[PDB]
């Protein structure tokens, strides 16, 4: 769609819509990358004595 | 680069690859960390608090505690160690 | 009901755990043990004797330091019994359990 | 970046082995809430449109 | 004073007066012996209560 004017401002009409799905993306990113720390934190404050 | 001297995503725009936020050389690091604390904390009832146990020492107190051989046993069935390390080569 | 094992409750020891109403939910309050300071300290694997009884590791270490030391705070004796250590069969490096 | 560095112990050649020892009791943490149920709602069909 | 000393041991065996050493359908029986094992003094006067 990009590159095209009129095709833009339709876009800017179902613009909300993908506002919402931007968002919804970056939400599901951050509460993953929170999960994946919580694994890392058990691992670290192990002791490699070897 | 490459791809200009020809992934194909930036240039098809569509949607961006996200990084996993974690380096491989940081996870390896928790890893190996986590592989000498399993050494440590696989000794009889010292646990966490048992430290600078010996990994053979470590898998010979795991075997007596899930399964109960004999010490004498244990001394007599010779090359336990080896088929460990065929376990390993198996996989 | 009692954590004292492996448990949902994370992060630290389950020494106790609490619940209380939440909207739409419940929330929890376990309690968790932290070391924070930790000195290491060289310990025996177990002391062998000429007699057939020998001291062994049982709730700690049997020996923290030297001879019949067993405890997990900073305090290496503290007037441990020693009636909770087993007495097992003499093992290699004699005179040691070790 | 501050990330890992986490303390290490030494393994011992002698058959004595060095021990990590706790020395403050430090009680105390806290849980994570479990979500357990979610709202309940009823919508009138036929008559809302 | 003596080092064997009475304990609860399972469910709160040894009770004061006539001594719950049975327990659930078994309201009170005899000391054993080796129902309990010996544990270390706890404060109290002549009890670990």
């Amino acid at each position: 769609c990009n590159g095209f004017q009129k095709c833009e401002q339709l876009l800017r009409e179902y613009g909300q819509f993908c506002s919402k799905i931007n968002q919804a993306l970056h939400g599901a990113n951050l509460r993953q990358d929170d999960s994946v720390r919580n694994l890392f934190a058990s691992v670290k404050s192990s002791q490699s004595s070897p | 680069d490459d791809c200009m001297q020809q992934i194909c995503a930036q240039y098809v725009a569509g949607y961006k690859v996200l990084p996993p936020l974690m380096d491989v050389n940081m996870e390896a690091a928790y890893t190996s960390s986590l592989l000498g604390s399993i050494a440590g904390v696989g000794w009889t009832a010292g646990l966490s608090s048992f430290a600078a146990i010996p990994f053979a020492q470590s898998i010979f107190y795991r075997l007596n505690g899930v399964g109960i051989t004999q010490q004498v046993l244990s001394e007599n069935q010779k090359l336990i160690a080896n088929k460990f390390n065929q376990a390993l080569g198996a996989m | 009901k009692a954590s004292k094992r492996s448990g949902f409750c994370g992060q630290g020891t389950h020494i106790v755990s609490f619940v209380v109403n939440a909207p739409n939910g419940l929330y929890f309050m376990h309690v968790g043990y932290y070391p924070s300071n930790h000195i290491e300290v060289v310990s025996a694997y177990g002391l062998c004797d000429a007699a057939n009884p020998t001291n062994c590791i049982a709730p700690v270490n049997g020996y923290f330091i030297k001879t019949n030391n067993t405890r997990i705070v900073d305090e290496w004796s503290y007037t441990g019994s020693s009636f909770y250590a087993p007495e097992p069969i003499t093992s290699l490096n004699t005179k040691y359990v070790a | 970046i501050a990330f890992n560095h986490p303390i290490q112990v030494d393994q011992l050649n002698s058959s004595y082995f060095k021990l990590s020892i706790p020395t403050n009791f430090s009680f105390g943490v806290t849980q994570e809430y479990i979500q357990t149920t979610i709202q309940k709602v009823t919508v009138d069909c036929k008559q809302y449109v």
